[PDB]
Protein backbone atom coordinates (compact mmCIF):
# COMPACT_ATOMS: atom_id res chain seq x y z
CA UNK A 1 0.00 0.00 0.00
CA UNK A 2 3.12 2.18 -0.13
CA UNK A 3 4.74 3.44 -3.32
CA UNK A 4 8.25 4.43 -4.36
CA UNK A 5 8.63 6.72 -7.37
CA UNK A 6 12.19 6.97 -8.70
CA UNK A 7 13.29 9.82 -10.94
CA UNK A 8 16.43 11.16 -12.57
CA UNK A 9 17.91 8.10 -14.26
CA UNK A 10 20.37 9.48 -16.75
CA UNK A 11 22.90 9.02 -19.47
CA UNK A 12 25.80 11.34 -18.66
CA UNK A 13 29.47 11.84 -19.49
CA UNK A 14 32.25 11.09 -17.01
CA UNK A 15 32.60 13.83 -14.42
CA UNK A 16 29.08 15.09 -15.07
CA UNK A 17 26.40 15.29 -12.41
CA UNK A 18 23.12 13.45 -11.91
CA UNK A 19 20.29 13.87 -9.42
CA UNK A 20 18.05 11.00 -8.33
CA UNK A 21 14.71 11.62 -6.63
CA UNK A 22 12.48 9.17 -4.76
CA UNK A 23 8.98 9.80 -3.44
CA UNK A 24 7.00 7.62 -1.03
CA UNK A 25 3.24 7.12 -0.71
CA UNK A 26 0.94 5.58 1.87
CA UNK A 27 1.69 5.48 5.60
CA UNK A 28 5.23 4.97 6.91
CA UNK A 29 6.35 4.75 10.53
CA UNK A 30 8.29 7.80 11.70
CA UNK A 31 11.49 5.87 12.48
CA UNK A 32 12.69 4.92 9.01
CA UNK A 33 15.66 4.97 6.63
CA UNK A 34 15.44 5.96 2.97
CA UNK A 35 18.48 5.12 0.89
CA UNK A 36 19.85 4.30 -2.54
CA UNK A 37 21.28 0.93 -3.61
CA UNK A 38 23.07 0.20 -6.89
CA UNK A 39 23.92 -3.11 -8.55
CA UNK A 40 26.81 -3.10 -10.99
CA UNK A 41 26.89 -5.65 -13.84
CA UNK A 42 27.93 -8.98 -12.38
CA UNK A 43 28.28 -7.46 -8.90
CA UNK A 44 26.24 -7.65 -5.73
CA UNK A 45 23.76 -4.99 -4.64
CA UNK A 46 25.47 -2.49 -2.34
CA UNK A 47 24.55 0.59 -0.35
CA UNK A 48 25.29 3.96 -1.98
CA UNK A 49 23.69 6.61 0.23
CA UNK A 50 21.16 6.36 3.06
CA UNK A 51 19.43 8.92 5.27
CA UNK A 52 17.68 8.29 8.57
CA UNK A 53 14.37 9.91 9.49
CA UNK A 54 16.23 12.01 12.03
CA UNK A 55 18.61 13.45 9.42
CA UNK A 56 21.55 11.12 10.06
CA UNK A 57 22.93 9.74 6.80
CA UNK A 58 25.45 7.18 5.54
CA UNK A 59 27.59 6.87 2.42
CA UNK A 60 29.73 4.12 0.97
CA UNK A 61 33.47 4.78 0.99
CA UNK A 62 33.69 4.90 -2.81
CA UNK A 63 31.07 7.69 -3.03
CA UNK A 64 32.08 9.81 -0.02
CA UNK A 65 32.62 13.46 -0.92
CA UNK A 66 30.96 12.96 -4.32
CA UNK A 67 27.36 11.92 -3.62
CA UNK A 68 25.04 13.90 -1.33
CA UNK A 69 21.68 12.71 0.00
CA UNK A 70 18.96 15.19 0.94
CA UNK A 71 15.42 14.81 2.25
CA UNK A 72 12.20 16.72 1.72
CA UNK A 73 11.16 18.64 4.81
CA UNK A 74 7.70 17.03 5.08
CA UNK A 75 6.79 14.96 1.98
CA UNK A 76 8.80 11.71 2.36
CA UNK A 77 10.92 12.65 -0.66
CA UNK A 78 14.65 11.92 -0.96
CA UNK A 79 17.17 13.42 -3.39
CA UNK A 80 20.49 11.82 -4.33
CA UNK A 81 22.95 14.44 -5.61
CA UNK A 82 25.64 12.62 -7.60
CA UNK A 83 28.65 14.70 -8.64
CA UNK A 84 31.99 13.83 -10.24
CA UNK A 85 30.47 10.68 -11.71
CA UNK A 86 32.96 7.89 -12.49
CA UNK A 87 32.50 5.07 -15.02
CA UNK A 88 32.59 2.73 -12.00
CA UNK A 89 29.37 4.41 -10.76
CA UNK A 90 27.41 2.82 -13.63
CA UNK A 91 24.60 0.75 -12.07
CA UNK A 92 20.86 0.77 -11.28
CA UNK A 93 19.87 2.83 -8.24
CA UNK A 94 16.97 1.50 -6.17
CA UNK A 95 14.94 3.62 -3.79
CA UNK A 96 14.80 1.92 -0.40
CA UNK A 97 12.72 2.49 2.71
CA UNK A 98 13.82 0.75 5.91
CA UNK A 99 10.78 0.58 8.19
CA UNK A 100 10.88 0.15 11.98
CA UNK A 101 7.12 -0.18 12.52
CA UNK A 102 7.60 -3.71 13.80
CA UNK A 103 10.11 -2.98 16.54
CA UNK A 104 12.14 -6.19 16.44
CA UNK A 105 12.87 -6.39 12.70
CA UNK A 106 13.42 -3.75 10.03
CA UNK A 107 11.05 -4.15 7.08
CA UNK A 108 12.23 -3.00 3.66
CA UNK A 109 10.40 -1.35 0.80
CA UNK A 110 11.95 -1.26 -2.66
CA UNK A 111 11.66 1.14 -5.57
CA UNK A 112 11.16 0.59 -9.27
CA UNK A 113 14.69 1.10 -10.59
CA UNK A 114 16.58 3.66 -12.70
CA UNK A 115 19.58 3.27 -15.00
CA UNK A 116 22.67 5.45 -14.58
CA UNK A 117 25.24 5.38 -17.39
CA UNK A 118 28.65 7.07 -17.20
CA UNK A 119 30.59 7.19 -20.48
CA UNK A 120 34.38 6.94 -20.25
CA UNK B 1 -11.70 -55.14 45.56
CA UNK B 2 -8.95 -54.40 43.02
CA UNK B 3 -9.58 -50.66 43.35
CA UNK B 4 -6.22 -48.99 42.89
CA UNK B 5 -7.70 -46.15 40.86
CA UNK B 6 -7.51 -42.49 41.55
CA UNK B 7 -9.81 -40.90 44.15
CA UNK B 8 -11.07 -43.88 46.04
CA UNK B 9 -14.05 -42.51 47.93
CA UNK B 10 -13.12 -42.60 51.62
CA UNK B 11 -12.79 -40.44 54.72
CA UNK B 12 -9.01 -40.00 54.45
CA UNK B 13 -9.11 -38.39 51.01
CA UNK B 14 -12.25 -36.51 52.08
CA UNK B 15 -10.67 -34.70 55.04
CA UNK B 16 -7.37 -33.92 53.28
CA UNK B 17 -9.26 -31.96 50.64
CA UNK B 18 -11.13 -30.11 53.40
CA UNK B 19 -8.25 -29.48 55.83
CA UNK B 20 -5.06 -29.58 53.75
CA UNK B 21 -1.49 -30.56 54.61
CA UNK B 22 0.27 -27.67 56.38
CA UNK B 23 3.55 -28.57 58.08
CA UNK B 24 3.67 -25.37 60.20
CA UNK B 25 1.38 -24.20 62.99
CA UNK B 26 -1.39 -22.06 61.52
CA UNK B 27 -4.59 -20.42 62.73
CA UNK B 28 -7.80 -21.87 61.30
CA UNK B 29 -10.98 -20.04 60.30
CA UNK B 30 -12.11 -19.80 63.92
CA UNK B 31 -8.71 -18.53 65.10
CA UNK B 32 -7.46 -21.58 67.01
CA UNK B 33 -3.93 -22.91 66.52
CA UNK B 34 -3.94 -25.85 64.10
CA UNK B 35 -1.16 -27.91 62.52
CA UNK B 36 -0.82 -30.74 60.05
CA UNK B 37 -4.24 -31.77 58.76
CA UNK B 38 -6.85 -30.11 60.97
CA UNK B 39 -5.07 -31.14 64.18
CA UNK B 40 -6.22 -28.76 66.92
CA UNK B 41 -3.22 -28.07 69.17
CA UNK B 42 -5.09 -26.09 71.83
CA UNK B 43 -8.01 -23.77 72.44
CA UNK B 44 -5.57 -21.30 74.09
CA UNK B 45 -4.68 -17.96 72.47
CA UNK B 46 -0.93 -18.43 73.12
CA UNK B 47 1.27 -19.87 70.38
CA UNK B 48 3.66 -20.92 73.16
CA UNK B 49 0.95 -23.12 74.68
CA UNK B 50 0.18 -24.74 71.31
CA UNK B 51 3.87 -25.55 70.76
CA UNK B 52 4.21 -27.44 74.05
CA UNK B 53 1.00 -29.35 73.31
CA UNK B 54 2.50 -30.16 69.90
CA UNK B 55 5.82 -31.12 71.50
CA UNK B 56 3.93 -33.37 73.92
CA UNK B 57 2.04 -34.97 71.03
CA UNK B 58 5.13 -35.39 68.84
CA UNK B 59 7.69 -36.13 71.55
CA UNK B 60 10.41 -33.70 70.43
CA UNK B 61 11.09 -29.98 70.18
CA UNK B 62 9.25 -29.32 66.93
CA UNK B 63 9.78 -25.53 67.05
CA UNK B 64 6.28 -25.36 65.59
CA UNK B 65 7.12 -27.36 62.45
CA UNK B 66 6.48 -31.08 61.97
CA UNK B 67 7.53 -33.40 59.17
CA UNK B 68 5.10 -34.79 56.61
CA UNK B 69 5.66 -38.22 58.17
CA UNK B 70 4.60 -36.91 61.58
CA UNK B 71 1.66 -34.92 60.20
CA UNK B 72 0.22 -38.09 58.66
CA UNK B 73 0.35 -39.94 61.98
CA UNK B 74 -1.52 -37.19 63.85
CA UNK B 75 -4.19 -37.24 61.14
CA UNK B 76 -4.68 -41.00 61.51
CA UNK B 77 -4.67 -40.56 65.29
CA UNK B 78 -7.26 -37.82 64.79
CA UNK B 79 -9.36 -39.86 62.35
CA UNK B 80 -9.44 -42.98 64.54
CA UNK B 81 -10.21 -40.88 67.63
CA UNK B 82 -13.20 -39.43 65.78
CA UNK B 83 -14.21 -42.98 64.83
CA UNK B 84 -13.90 -44.14 68.45
CA UNK B 85 -15.95 -41.19 69.71
CA UNK B 86 -18.82 -42.14 67.41
CA UNK B 87 -18.72 -45.76 68.61
CA UNK B 88 -18.53 -44.66 72.25
CA UNK B 89 -21.30 -42.04 72.09
CA UNK B 90 -24.86 -43.32 72.42
CA UNK B 91 -26.40 -40.77 70.03
CA UNK B 92 -23.94 -41.29 67.15
CA UNK B 93 -23.47 -45.07 66.93
CA UNK B 94 -27.16 -45.86 66.14
CA UNK B 95 -27.04 -43.16 63.44
CA UNK B 96 -23.58 -44.31 62.34
CA UNK B 97 -24.48 -48.00 61.97
CA UNK B 98 -27.46 -47.15 59.73
CA UNK B 99 -25.36 -45.16 57.23
CA UNK B 100 -23.72 -46.38 54.05
CA UNK B 101 -19.95 -46.04 53.87
CA UNK B 102 -20.10 -42.82 51.84
CA UNK B 103 -22.33 -41.06 54.38
CA UNK B 104 -20.32 -42.55 57.25
CA UNK B 105 -17.37 -40.43 56.12
CA UNK B 106 -19.56 -37.32 56.25
CA UNK B 107 -20.48 -38.09 59.87
CA UNK B 108 -16.87 -38.90 60.77
CA UNK B 109 -15.90 -35.69 58.93
CA UNK B 110 -18.16 -33.73 61.28
CA UNK B 111 -16.85 -35.58 64.35
CA UNK B 112 -13.32 -35.01 63.07
CA UNK B 113 -13.90 -31.25 62.97
CA UNK B 114 -16.28 -30.61 65.88
CA UNK B 115 -15.64 -33.62 68.13
CA UNK B 116 -17.80 -36.36 69.60
CA UNK B 117 -19.61 -34.08 72.05
CA UNK B 118 -20.08 -31.25 69.54
CA UNK B 119 -21.51 -33.37 66.72
CA UNK B 120 -23.87 -35.13 69.14
CA UNK B 121 -25.56 -31.75 69.64
CA UNK B 122 -27.45 -32.07 66.34
CA UNK B 123 -30.45 -33.73 67.96
CA UNK B 124 -32.91 -33.35 65.08
CA UNK B 125 -30.29 -33.60 62.32
CA UNK B 126 -28.85 -36.89 63.57
CA UNK B 127 -32.38 -38.23 64.03
CA UNK B 128 -33.16 -37.40 60.39
CA UNK B 129 -30.16 -39.45 59.23
CA UNK B 130 -31.50 -42.55 60.99
CA UNK B 131 -34.83 -42.02 59.23
CA UNK B 132 -32.95 -41.51 55.92
CA UNK B 133 -34.34 -37.99 55.44
CA UNK B 134 -31.33 -36.76 53.52
CA UNK B 135 -32.65 -33.66 51.76
CA UNK B 136 -34.60 -32.77 54.91
CA UNK B 137 -31.49 -33.09 57.08
CA UNK B 138 -29.49 -31.21 54.44
CA UNK B 139 -31.79 -28.20 54.81
CA UNK B 140 -31.63 -28.66 58.59
CA UNK B 141 -27.82 -28.79 58.75
CA UNK B 142 -27.44 -25.70 56.53
CA UNK B 143 -28.93 -23.60 59.35
CA UNK B 144 -26.28 -24.58 61.92
CA UNK B 145 -23.46 -22.47 63.31
CA UNK B 146 -21.16 -25.07 61.75
CA UNK B 147 -22.49 -23.95 58.36
CA UNK B 148 -21.90 -20.24 59.04
CA UNK B 149 -18.27 -20.59 60.15
CA UNK B 150 -17.29 -22.90 57.26
CA UNK B 151 -19.97 -22.65 54.55
CA UNK B 152 -17.79 -24.19 51.84
CA UNK B 153 -16.82 -27.28 53.85
CA UNK B 154 -20.35 -27.69 55.21
CA UNK B 155 -21.71 -27.65 51.65
CA UNK B 156 -19.39 -30.52 50.70
CA UNK B 157 -20.42 -32.49 53.79
CA UNK B 158 -24.13 -31.62 53.56
CA UNK B 159 -24.16 -32.51 49.85
CA UNK B 160 -22.34 -35.75 50.73
CA UNK B 161 -25.06 -36.69 53.23
CA UNK B 162 -27.72 -35.61 50.75
CA UNK B 163 -26.53 -37.63 47.74
CA UNK B 164 -24.49 -40.40 49.33
CA UNK B 165 -21.95 -39.70 46.57
CA UNK B 166 -18.52 -38.06 46.28
CA UNK B 167 -19.74 -35.42 43.81
CA UNK B 168 -18.60 -32.61 46.11
CA UNK B 169 -15.09 -34.10 46.19
CA UNK B 170 -14.68 -36.00 42.89
CA UNK B 171 -14.71 -32.77 40.86
CA UNK B 172 -11.44 -31.67 42.50
CA UNK B 173 -9.70 -34.54 40.75
CA UNK B 174 -10.43 -33.28 37.21
CA UNK B 175 -8.24 -30.31 38.16
CA UNK B 176 -5.18 -32.55 38.51
CA UNK B 177 -5.98 -34.13 35.13
CA UNK B 178 -6.57 -30.82 33.35
CA UNK B 179 -3.51 -29.34 35.05
CA UNK B 180 -1.35 -32.21 33.82
CA UNK B 181 -2.36 -31.87 30.17
CA UNK B 182 -2.01 -28.08 30.39
CA UNK B 183 1.43 -28.48 31.98
CA UNK B 184 2.14 -30.99 29.21
CA UNK B 185 1.17 -28.61 26.40
CA UNK B 186 3.32 -25.86 27.94
CA UNK B 187 6.44 -28.04 27.70
CA UNK B 188 5.73 -28.87 24.04
CA UNK B 189 5.29 -25.25 22.93
CA UNK B 190 8.48 -24.12 24.69
CA UNK B 191 10.64 -26.98 23.38
CA UNK B 192 9.15 -26.99 19.87
CA UNK B 193 9.18 -23.22 19.37
CA UNK B 194 12.66 -22.57 20.76
CA UNK B 195 14.38 -25.46 18.97
CA UNK B 196 12.67 -24.17 15.82
CA UNK B 197 14.07 -20.66 16.42
CA UNK B 198 17.57 -21.94 17.26
CA UNK B 199 17.63 -24.21 14.20
CA UNK B 200 16.53 -21.43 11.82
CA UNK B 201 19.23 -18.93 12.79
CA UNK B 202 22.04 -21.50 12.84
CA UNK B 203 21.16 -23.24 9.55
CA UNK B 204 20.24 -20.10 7.56
CA UNK B 205 22.97 -17.53 6.90
CA UNK B 206 20.43 -14.76 6.21
CA UNK B 207 19.38 -14.86 9.88
CA UNK B 208 22.91 -14.69 11.34
CA UNK B 209 22.67 -11.05 12.41
CA UNK B 210 23.49 -9.21 15.63
CA UNK B 211 19.88 -8.82 16.77
CA UNK B 212 19.34 -12.52 16.03
CA UNK B 213 22.46 -13.41 18.02
CA UNK B 214 20.62 -11.89 20.97
CA UNK B 215 17.54 -13.89 19.91
CA UNK B 216 19.66 -17.07 19.97
CA UNK B 217 20.76 -16.47 23.57
CA UNK B 218 17.11 -15.86 24.44
CA UNK B 219 16.04 -19.04 22.64
CA UNK B 220 18.71 -21.12 24.40
CA UNK B 221 17.60 -19.97 27.86
CA UNK B 222 13.95 -20.58 26.97
CA UNK B 223 14.87 -23.97 25.48
CA UNK B 224 16.49 -25.26 28.68
CA UNK B 225 13.40 -23.97 30.50
CA UNK B 226 11.20 -26.28 28.44
CA UNK B 227 13.67 -29.17 28.56
CA UNK B 228 14.88 -29.01 32.17
CA UNK B 229 13.03 -26.54 34.42
CA UNK B 230 9.40 -26.95 33.34
CA UNK B 231 9.14 -30.78 33.06
CA UNK B 232 10.45 -31.44 36.58
CA UNK B 233 8.25 -28.64 37.91
CA UNK B 234 5.24 -30.48 36.50
CA UNK B 235 6.48 -33.77 37.93
CA UNK B 236 7.15 -32.05 41.27
CA UNK B 237 3.68 -30.51 41.53
CA UNK B 238 1.57 -33.42 40.25
CA UNK B 239 3.22 -36.13 42.39
CA UNK B 240 3.43 -33.88 45.51
CA UNK B 241 7.02 -35.07 46.10
CA UNK B 242 10.59 -34.68 44.86
CA UNK B 243 12.12 -38.02 43.84
CA UNK B 244 15.60 -36.98 42.67
CA UNK B 245 17.40 -36.13 45.93
CA UNK B 246 18.51 -32.90 47.56
CA UNK B 247 21.52 -32.14 45.34
CA UNK B 248 19.58 -32.45 42.08
CA UNK B 249 16.84 -30.08 43.21
CA UNK B 250 19.27 -27.36 44.23
CA UNK B 251 20.79 -28.02 40.81
CA UNK B 252 17.28 -27.90 39.33
CA UNK B 253 16.59 -24.73 41.32
CA UNK B 254 19.95 -23.50 40.04
CA UNK B 255 18.88 -23.98 36.41
CA UNK B 256 15.51 -22.33 37.09
CA UNK B 257 17.05 -19.07 38.32
CA UNK B 258 19.79 -19.34 35.67
CA UNK B 259 17.50 -19.57 32.65
CA UNK B 260 14.90 -17.05 33.88
CA UNK B 261 17.57 -14.45 34.66
CA UNK B 262 19.32 -14.98 31.32
CA UNK B 263 15.99 -14.96 29.47
CA UNK B 264 14.65 -11.74 31.02
CA UNK B 265 17.98 -9.89 30.76
CA UNK B 266 18.23 -10.92 27.11
CA UNK B 267 14.79 -9.38 26.55
CA UNK B 268 16.28 -6.24 28.11
CA UNK B 269 19.33 -6.52 25.84
CA UNK B 270 17.13 -7.02 22.76
CA UNK B 271 15.05 -4.01 23.83
CA UNK B 272 18.03 -1.64 24.12
CA UNK B 273 19.50 -3.14 20.96
CA UNK B 274 16.48 -2.24 18.93
CA UNK B 275 16.30 1.22 20.52
CA UNK B 276 19.86 1.90 19.36
CA UNK B 277 19.36 0.29 15.95
CA UNK B 278 16.10 2.19 15.38
CA UNK B 279 17.18 5.61 16.70
CA UNK B 280 20.84 5.57 15.53
CA UNK B 281 21.20 2.88 12.85
CA UNK B 282 24.57 4.02 11.53
CA UNK B 283 26.55 4.87 14.67
CA UNK B 284 25.26 1.71 16.33
CA UNK B 285 26.34 -0.37 13.36
CA UNK B 286 29.88 1.02 13.64
CA UNK B 287 29.95 -0.06 17.30
CA UNK B 288 28.93 -3.70 17.34
CA UNK B 289 31.71 -5.87 16.07
CA UNK B 290 31.14 -9.60 16.49
CA UNK B 291 33.29 -9.55 19.66
CA UNK B 292 30.96 -7.15 21.56
CA UNK B 293 27.66 -8.93 20.91
CA UNK B 294 29.65 -11.97 22.08
CA UNK B 295 30.88 -10.36 25.31
CA UNK B 296 27.43 -8.88 26.06
CA UNK B 297 25.77 -12.30 26.04
CA UNK B 298 28.76 -13.60 28.01
CA UNK B 299 28.09 -10.96 30.67
CA UNK B 300 24.37 -11.82 30.72
CA UNK B 301 25.16 -15.49 31.39
CA UNK B 302 27.96 -14.66 33.85
CA UNK B 303 25.57 -12.33 35.70
CA UNK B 304 22.88 -15.01 35.46
CA UNK B 305 25.29 -17.68 36.70
CA UNK B 306 26.38 -15.54 39.64
CA UNK B 307 22.72 -15.05 40.60
CA UNK B 308 21.73 -18.72 40.30
CA UNK B 309 24.51 -21.26 40.88
CA UNK B 310 26.82 -19.22 43.12
CA UNK B 311 24.29 -18.52 45.93
CA UNK B 312 22.43 -21.81 45.57
CA UNK B 313 25.35 -24.25 45.31
CA UNK B 314 27.17 -22.33 48.07
CA UNK B 315 23.97 -22.46 50.20
CA UNK B 316 23.80 -18.66 50.42
CA UNK B 317 20.11 -18.62 49.46
CA UNK B 318 19.35 -21.04 52.32
CA UNK B 319 16.79 -19.76 54.79
CA UNK B 320 17.41 -20.15 58.51
CA UNK B 321 13.93 -20.92 59.87
CA UNK B 322 12.88 -24.37 61.04
CA UNK B 323 10.55 -25.28 58.16
CA UNK B 324 13.34 -24.55 55.67
CA UNK B 325 15.87 -26.63 57.63
CA UNK B 326 13.57 -29.66 57.53
CA UNK B 327 12.93 -29.43 53.78
CA UNK B 328 16.69 -28.98 53.29
CA UNK B 329 17.35 -32.12 55.36
CA UNK B 330 14.52 -34.06 53.66
CA UNK B 331 15.34 -35.88 50.43
CA UNK B 332 11.70 -35.79 49.26
CA UNK B 333 10.97 -32.12 50.06
CA UNK B 334 12.12 -29.34 47.75
CA UNK B 335 9.91 -26.41 48.66
CA UNK B 336 11.52 -23.06 47.87
CA UNK B 337 12.84 -21.10 50.86
CA UNK B 338 15.23 -18.13 50.72
CA UNK B 339 16.42 -15.40 53.04
CA UNK B 340 15.29 -11.84 52.41
CA UNK B 341 18.68 -10.75 51.05
CA UNK B 342 18.78 -13.27 48.20
CA UNK B 343 15.10 -12.78 47.32
CA UNK B 344 15.61 -9.02 47.00
CA UNK B 345 19.01 -9.29 45.31
CA UNK B 346 17.89 -11.93 42.80
CA UNK B 347 14.59 -10.16 42.05
CA UNK B 348 16.35 -6.88 41.21
CA UNK B 349 18.91 -8.53 38.92
CA UNK B 350 16.57 -11.10 37.37
CA UNK B 351 13.52 -8.87 36.89
CA UNK B 352 13.52 -5.30 38.21
CA UNK B 353 16.65 -3.85 36.58
CA UNK B 354 15.68 -5.34 33.17
CA UNK B 355 12.08 -4.16 33.65
CA UNK B 356 13.06 -0.55 34.38
CA UNK B 357 15.51 -0.47 31.45
CA UNK B 358 12.97 -2.11 29.12
CA UNK B 359 10.13 0.24 30.14
CA UNK B 360 12.38 3.29 29.72
CA UNK B 361 13.70 2.05 26.36
CA UNK B 362 10.36 1.50 24.63
CA UNK B 363 9.07 4.75 26.15
CA UNK B 364 11.80 6.73 24.40
CA UNK B 365 11.32 4.74 21.19
CA UNK B 366 7.72 5.94 21.32
CA UNK B 367 9.02 9.34 22.47
CA UNK B 368 11.63 9.64 19.70
CA UNK B 369 8.95 8.91 17.08
CA UNK B 370 7.11 12.20 17.56
CA UNK B 371 10.26 14.36 17.33
CA UNK B 372 11.27 13.38 13.80
CA UNK B 373 11.68 15.22 10.50
CA UNK B 374 7.99 15.15 9.56
CA UNK B 375 -1.10 12.81 11.24
CA UNK B 376 -2.47 9.97 13.40
CA UNK B 377 -1.84 7.47 10.61
CA UNK B 378 -2.27 3.71 10.83
CA UNK B 379 1.28 2.41 11.11
CA UNK B 380 2.04 4.73 14.03
CA UNK B 381 -0.94 3.14 15.79
CA UNK B 382 0.00 -0.27 14.37
CA UNK B 383 3.56 0.10 15.66
CA UNK B 384 2.28 1.14 19.09
CA UNK B 385 0.24 -2.08 19.19
CA UNK B 386 3.39 -4.12 18.54
CA UNK B 387 5.33 -2.75 21.52
CA UNK B 388 2.19 -3.06 23.63
CA UNK B 389 2.24 -6.80 22.98
CA UNK B 390 6.00 -7.04 23.62
CA UNK B 391 6.04 -5.16 26.93
CA UNK B 392 2.51 -6.21 27.88
CA UNK B 393 3.22 -9.93 27.56
CA UNK B 394 6.54 -9.64 29.40
CA UNK B 395 4.94 -7.52 32.13
CA UNK B 396 1.79 -9.58 32.61
CA UNK B 397 3.69 -12.88 32.80
CA UNK B 398 6.43 -11.92 35.27
CA UNK B 399 5.33 -8.76 37.10
CA UNK B 400 2.82 -10.67 39.31
CA UNK B 401 5.47 -13.24 40.32
CA UNK B 402 8.16 -10.76 41.35
CA UNK B 403 5.69 -8.37 42.98
CA UNK B 404 4.21 -11.28 44.95
CA UNK B 405 7.77 -12.45 45.61
CA UNK B 406 8.77 -9.10 47.11
CA UNK B 407 5.41 -8.87 48.91
CA UNK B 408 6.14 -12.29 50.42
CA UNK B 409 9.44 -10.90 51.75
CA UNK B 410 7.84 -7.87 53.43
CA UNK B 411 4.99 -9.72 55.17
CA UNK B 412 4.84 -13.45 55.86
CA UNK B 413 1.77 -15.73 55.31
CA UNK B 414 0.16 -13.15 53.01
CA UNK B 415 0.93 -15.25 49.92
CA UNK B 416 -0.44 -18.78 49.96
CA UNK B 417 1.79 -21.36 48.31
CA UNK B 418 -0.61 -22.07 45.44
CA UNK B 419 -0.65 -18.44 44.27
CA UNK B 420 3.15 -18.32 44.44
CA UNK B 421 3.42 -21.46 42.30
CA UNK B 422 0.68 -20.40 39.87
CA UNK B 423 2.31 -17.06 39.10
CA UNK B 424 5.73 -18.67 38.59
CA UNK B 425 4.18 -21.02 36.03
CA UNK B 426 2.49 -18.00 34.46
CA UNK B 427 6.04 -16.67 34.29
CA UNK B 428 7.25 -20.00 32.89
CA UNK B 429 4.98 -19.72 29.83
CA UNK B 430 6.70 -16.52 28.67
CA UNK B 431 9.37 -18.82 27.22
CA UNK B 432 6.76 -20.25 24.86
CA UNK B 433 5.58 -16.77 23.89
CA UNK B 434 9.02 -15.29 23.17
CA UNK B 435 9.47 -17.04 19.78
CA UNK B 436 5.99 -15.80 18.84
CA UNK B 437 6.93 -12.18 19.61
CA UNK B 438 10.52 -11.78 18.40
CA UNK B 439 10.51 -13.99 15.26
CA UNK B 440 7.77 -12.41 13.16
CA UNK B 441 10.28 -11.17 10.59
CA UNK B 442 9.94 -12.10 6.90
CA UNK B 443 13.23 -14.03 6.91
CA UNK B 444 12.09 -16.06 9.94
CA UNK B 445 8.75 -16.97 8.37
CA UNK B 446 10.66 -18.27 5.33
CA UNK B 447 13.10 -20.23 7.49
CA UNK B 448 10.23 -21.77 9.46
CA UNK B 449 8.48 -22.58 6.17
CA UNK B 450 11.40 -24.68 4.93
CA UNK B 451 12.25 -26.18 8.34
CA UNK B 452 8.67 -27.48 8.52
CA UNK B 453 9.15 -29.02 5.04
CA UNK B 454 6.57 -26.63 3.57
C1 LIG C 1 21.89 -4.04 23.46
O1 LIG C 1 22.77 -3.87 24.54
C2 LIG C 1 23.93 -3.17 24.20
C3 LIG C 1 24.44 -3.28 22.91
C4 LIG C 1 25.59 -2.59 22.56
C5 LIG C 1 26.22 -1.78 23.49
S1 LIG C 1 27.74 -0.84 23.06
C6 LIG C 1 27.33 0.93 23.00
C7 LIG C 1 26.00 1.30 22.90
C8 LIG C 1 25.65 2.65 22.85
C9 LIG C 1 26.62 3.64 22.89
S2 LIG C 1 26.15 5.43 22.82
O2 LIG C 1 27.23 6.25 23.45
O3 LIG C 1 24.94 5.69 23.68
N1 LIG C 1 25.87 5.93 21.20
C10 LIG C 1 26.92 5.45 20.33
C11 LIG C 1 24.50 5.55 20.76
C12 LIG C 1 23.86 6.73 20.01
C13 LIG C 1 24.51 4.29 19.89
C14 LIG C 1 27.97 3.27 22.99
C15 LIG C 1 28.32 1.93 23.04
C16 LIG C 1 29.85 1.62 23.13
O4 LIG C 1 30.30 0.57 22.77
N2 LIG C 1 30.75 2.67 23.65
C17 LIG C 1 32.19 2.40 23.73
C18 LIG C 1 32.94 3.64 23.26
C19 LIG C 1 32.93 3.90 21.74
O5 LIG C 1 33.54 3.18 21.02
N3 LIG C 1 32.19 5.03 21.17
C20 LIG C 1 31.42 5.93 22.01
C21 LIG C 1 30.64 6.92 21.14
O6 LIG C 1 30.63 6.79 19.89
O7 LIG C 1 30.01 7.88 21.68
C22 LIG C 1 32.54 2.02 25.17
C23 LIG C 1 31.99 0.60 25.50
C24 LIG C 1 32.68 -0.52 25.06
C25 LIG C 1 32.20 -1.80 25.35
C26 LIG C 1 31.02 -1.95 26.07
C27 LIG C 1 30.48 -3.37 26.39
C28 LIG C 1 31.63 -4.37 26.37
C29 LIG C 1 29.82 -3.37 27.77
C30 LIG C 1 29.44 -3.76 25.33
C31 LIG C 1 30.32 -0.82 26.51
C32 LIG C 1 30.81 0.46 26.22
C33 LIG C 1 25.71 -1.66 24.77
C34 LIG C 1 24.56 -2.36 25.13
C1 LIG D 1 11.31 -25.01 43.83
C2 LIG D 1 9.89 -24.41 43.72
C3 LIG D 1 8.93 -24.73 44.68
C4 LIG D 1 7.63 -24.19 44.58
C5 LIG D 1 7.31 -23.32 43.52
C6 LIG D 1 8.27 -22.99 42.55
C7 LIG D 1 9.57 -23.53 42.65
C8 LIG D 1 10.65 -23.18 41.58
C9 LIG D 1 11.41 -21.88 41.78
C10 LIG D 1 10.96 -21.11 43.04
C11 LIG D 1 12.92 -22.20 41.92
N1 LIG D 1 11.19 -20.99 40.57
C12 LIG D 1 12.19 -19.88 40.57
C13 LIG D 1 11.66 -18.60 39.83
O1 LIG D 1 11.35 -18.92 38.46
C14 LIG D 1 12.77 -17.53 39.95
C15 LIG D 1 13.49 -17.13 38.82
C16 LIG D 1 14.53 -16.12 38.94
C17 LIG D 1 14.83 -15.55 40.24
O2 LIG D 1 15.84 -14.57 40.36
C18 LIG D 1 14.10 -15.95 41.38
C19 LIG D 1 13.07 -16.94 41.26
O3 LIG D 1 12.29 -17.40 42.47
C20 LIG D 1 12.24 -16.49 43.55
C21 LIG D 1 13.52 -15.66 43.74
O4 LIG D 1 13.62 -14.98 44.76
N2 LIG D 1 14.40 -15.38 42.66
C1 LIG E 1 -0.54 -23.02 33.75
C2 LIG E 1 -0.96 -23.98 34.85
C3 LIG E 1 0.10 -24.13 35.94
C4 LIG E 1 -0.49 -24.52 37.29
C5 LIG E 1 0.56 -24.57 38.39
C6 LIG E 1 -0.05 -24.43 39.79
C7 LIG E 1 -0.13 -25.76 40.54
C8 LIG E 1 -0.46 -25.56 42.02
O1 LIG E 1 -1.32 -24.47 42.16
O2 LIG E 1 -1.08 -26.71 42.52
C9 LIG E 1 -1.27 -26.68 43.91
C10 LIG E 1 -2.40 -27.65 44.26
O3 LIG E 1 -1.96 -28.97 44.07
C11 LIG E 1 -2.81 -27.46 45.72
O4 LIG E 1 -4.20 -27.40 45.79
Amino acid sequence: QVQLQESGGGLVQAGGSLRLSCAASGSIFALNIMGWYRQAPGKQRELVAAIHSGGTTNYANSVKGRFTISRDNAANTVYLQMNSLKPEDTAVYYCNVKDFGAIIYDYDYWGQGTQVTVSS
Amino acid sequence: DAENLYFQGNIFEMLRIDEGLRLKIYKDTEGYYTIGIGHLLTKSPSLNAAKSELDKAIGRNTNGVITKDEAEKLFNQDVDAAVRGILRNAKLKPVYDSLDAVRRAALINMVFQMGETGVAGFTNSLRMLQQKRWDEAAVNLAKSRWYNQTPNRAKRVITTFRTGTWDAYAADEVWVVGMGIVMSLIVLAIVFGNVLVITAIAKFERLQTVTNYFITSLACADLVMGLAVVPFGAAHILTKTWTFGNFWCEFWTSIDVLCVTASIETLCVIAVDRYFAITSPFKYQSLLTKNKARVIILMVWIVSGLTSFLPIQMHWYRATHQEAINCYAEETCCDFFTNQAYAIASSIVSFYVPLVIMVFVYSRVFQEAKRQLQKFALKEHKALKTLGIIMGTFTLCWLPFFIVNIVHVIQDNLIRKEVYILLNWIGYVNSGFNPLIYCRSPDFRIAFQELLCL
